[PDB]
């Protein structure tokens, strides 16, 4: 007779940028592009349908960590845009724009592009009674951080208070984090660290930030949408071609009702299956 | 697929000095951060030096401060360690380490180099004299014959032996050295080859003992004298 | 201070559960010490396994686990394999310092008992014409570490010119050593009856090879 095989056991090996806008985050994570690492501020205000994370991704700005990291990174991957809108906060007496050589931006000191590291001004650090309202028609994602110094002397030298605090409030949200002082091992030098937390705002609601020290301020917000975007970890090269679904092993033909190459897919694809072969008689 | 490959093993006198290089491959930097760690002959592990992308924030083994300097060549993707005013206590095999991965991993010292030997010596070096280990006249079980070279009276370790320029990579086994009573080492390496191919293919020991500039090829053959 | 310590050696069986430990001299071990575990397989093949208190390196299987049992750091291998036969060092972070322990030699059993292959070569004739003659007994690829070597010359045992050392080859993770006796061209003259016999406990009998 003849036969139909139904399990797509073969991929193209390359990711095809049509019909999906494929954004290759070459040397960074989605978070690095989200935070504003200087070597990936090239991804500023980028939009996508599938972000591709490569294995050699890396970070060069201040050593940090994200509690609930996978939730954050895929929260931005689902809106599919890094559209950042500066909001011009007023930081009275606390010296914005702190940077260091771990994050060398340009000739010297730099910091996260979308983050505002505050210090003391003069020799003080007052408690910040800030406010910023979201009165528009869309939800705001605020990315903010805290500094975990490396010694009690570091805490005093920059945030004169013996113990600092940050409190990012809404009418629905409240998060109060305290910096635990400790000298971590060296990562890109420094023994101090930064931990990243985020605060979504929905329309009408207000975001207020109370802090006696260690605050890593935000500069603005990312406009958030609802769409078909996502992210992918892959080392498959990108070519200009056509395929409607993509796997970490490169694109797939959507010819066959089933597929064997990978469980991870994007778009209208066949359903992942364990089979190695399935021939239907014709 | 990350790899770190070292070089620069050589013998040095007390107060003398050495520079070492480790060629980094398979990853984007010469290293994200990189560090030098040595293991004494007592197989104790001491960390020596550390680097940033450009050497930020304390990286000092206080017992080597003022004596060593660590450098990285961002262009050629190379890591350097030049140690001077060397002491007995620095004799070790220094390892080229690149500290481990991102927030998820942050394991220090995951990726390592195979190590290169640093010997802070005294009173002289000696070059080896290779002798060939000829094959048997009688064929026991027919089949194959075994032959080798004796790397006798060399100092210090190591000697690197191959056979016919890598043309013989299997069935070759180079055995460790013996510290003899004289303070000298002596080593050997043997390969096993079929009995037919003993006059049609010629076998040469590509031994070199690089701590001094020694490289002596030597062919192995029966000598035809009962 | 800052002297990090761990057991000298351990021994276990495949399938069993092991727990290697690492202690402080500065007192109690905390997460703030960031226990890091690196595994050296022989011929200087190191691999970092666990860092950041529990954090497992990418390629490390989930069977390895790091933890704190009490005031100690610890490394537990739940589901040990013959793959795990190695030396496991440990490193803790004291803010100024950065230090290693002595390292624990893990000895997994179940390795197939290896019988030693015994081959001997006479002194080369160019080696002969010098002041020194050395002939070679070469024992190859036996698993059990312990081995005894006996040289005897015309049926009579000898020593005080012998030298041997221990073969911890990774090759097949079998042990394969070498023996050298060093006889002067006139001391080596009790001709036609010199050879090397070694005894292993993979011995059903001890093997002799004579030229
Ligand atoms: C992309 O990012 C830039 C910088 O954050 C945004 O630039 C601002 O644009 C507004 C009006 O669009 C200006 O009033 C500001 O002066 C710009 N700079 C800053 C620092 O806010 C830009 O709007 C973003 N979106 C794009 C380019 O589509
Ligand atoms: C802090 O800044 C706000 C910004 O206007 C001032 O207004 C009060 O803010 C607090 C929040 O901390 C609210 O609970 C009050 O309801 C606000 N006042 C009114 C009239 O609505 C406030 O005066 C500033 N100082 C303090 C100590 O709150």
């Amino acid at each position: 007779t003849n036969a139909t095989e139904l399990v797509q056991s073969s991929s193209t090996g390359k990711i095809c940028n049509n019909p999906h806008r494929i954004l290759d985050g070459i040397d960074c994570t989605l978070i690095d592009a989200l935070l504003g690492d200087p070597h990936c501020d090239v991804f500023q205000n980028e939009t996508w349908d599938l972000f591709v994370e490569r294995s050699k991704a890396f970070s060069n700005c201040y050593p940090y960590d994200v509690p609930d990291y996978a939730s954050l990174r895929s929260l931005v991957a689902s809106s599919g845009t890094l559209e950042f809108i500066t909001e011009g906060f007023t930081w009275t007496g606390v010296t914005q724009n702190g940077g260091s050589n771990a994050c060398k931006r340009g000739p010297g000191s730099g910091f996260f592009s979308r983050l505002n590291w505050l210090t003391k001004s003069g020799s003080t650090y007052p408690v910040l009674n800030v406010t910023m309202p979201n009165n528009d028609n869309f939800d705001k994602l605020y990315i903010w951080g805290i500094h975990h110094p490396s010694t009690d002397q570091e805490q005093t030298s920059l945030y004169v208070q013996a113990s600092g605090r940050v409190t990012v409030s809404t009418r629905r949200s409240q998060q109060t984090i305290i910096p635990n002082i400790g000298s971590r091992p060296w990562v890109r030098g420094l023994s101090s660290r930064i931990s990243i937390y985020w605060t979504i705002v929905k329309p009408g609601d207000v975001l207020v930030i109370n802090s006696n020290g260690n605050l890593i301020a935000p500069r603005g917000y990312f406009k958030m949408r609802t769409g078909k975007s996502s992210i992918m970890r892959s080392d498959a090269p990108i070519d200009t071609c056509i395929s409607e679904c993509i796997t970490p092993n490169g694109s797939i033909p959507n010819d066959k009702p089933f597929q064997n190459v990978n469980k991870i897919t994007y778009g209208a694809c066949p359903k992942y299956v364990k089979q190695n072969t399935l021939k239907l008689a014709t | 697929d990350v790899k770190l490959v070292e070089s620069g093993e050589g013998l040095v006198k007390p107060g003398g000095s050495l520079k070492l290089s480790c060629a980094a491959s398979g990853f984007t930097f010469s290293g994200y951060d990189m560090s030098w760690v040595r293991q004494t002959p007592e197989k104790r592990l001491e960390w020596v030096a550390y680097i940033s992308s450009g050497g930020d924030y304390i990286y000092y083994a206080d017992t080597v401060k003022g004596r060593f300097t660590i450098s990285r060549d961002n262009a050629r993707n190379t890591l350097y360690l030049q140690m001077s005013s060397l002491k007995s206590e620095d004799t070790a095999m220094y390892y080229c380490t690149r500290d481990s991965d991102y927030y998820g991993s942050r394991v220090w010292f995951a990726y390592w180099g195979q190590g290169t030997l640093v010997t802070v010596s005294g009173a002289s070096t000696k070059g080896p004299s290779v002798f060939p280990l000829a094959p048997s006249s009688k064929s026991t079980s027919g089949g194959t014959a075994a032959l080798g070279c004796l790397v006798k009276d060399y100092f210090p370790e190591p000697v690197t032996v191959s056979w016919n320029s890598g043309a013989l990579t299997s069935g070759v086994h180079t055995f460790p050295a013996v510290l003899q009573s004289s303070g000298l080492y002596s080593l050997s390496s043997v390969v096993t080859v079929p009995s037919s191919s003993l006059g049609t293919q010629t076998y040469i020991c590509n031994v070199n003992h690089k701590p001094s500039n020694t490289k002596v090829d030597k062919r192995v053959e029966p000598k035809s004298c009962d | 201070q800052a002297v990090v310590t761990q057991e000298s050696a351990l021994t276990t069986s495949p399938g069993e559960t092991v727990t290697l430990t690492c202690r402080s001299s500065t007192g109690a071990v905390t997460t703030s010490n960031y226990a890091n575990w690196v595994q050296e397989k022989p011929d200087h093949l190191f691999t970092g396994l666990i860092g950041g208190t529990n954090n497992r390196a990418p390629g490390v299987p989930a069977r390895f686990s790091g933890s704190l049992i009490g005031d100690k750091a610890a490394l537990t291998i739940t589901g040990a394999q013959t793959e795990d036969e190695a030396i496991y060092f440990c490193a803790l972070w004291f803010s100024n310092h950065w230090v290693f322990g002595g390292g624990t030699k893990l000895t997994v059993l179940g390795q197939p008992k290896g019988a030693p292959s015994v081959t001997l070569f006479p002194p080369s004739s160019e080696e002969l014409q010098a002041n020194k003659a050395t002939l070679v007994c070469l024992i190859s690829d036996f698993y059990p570490g312990a081995v005894t070597v006996a040289w005897k010359a015309d049926s009579s045992p000898v020593k005080a010119g012998v030298e041997t050392t221990t073969p911890s080859k990774q090759s097949n993770n079998k042990y394969a050593a070498s023996s050298y006796l060093s006889l002067t061209p006139e001391q080596w003259k009790s001709h036609r009856s010199y050879s090397c016999q070694v005894t292993h406990e993979g011995s059903t009998v001890e093997k002799t090879v004579a030229p």
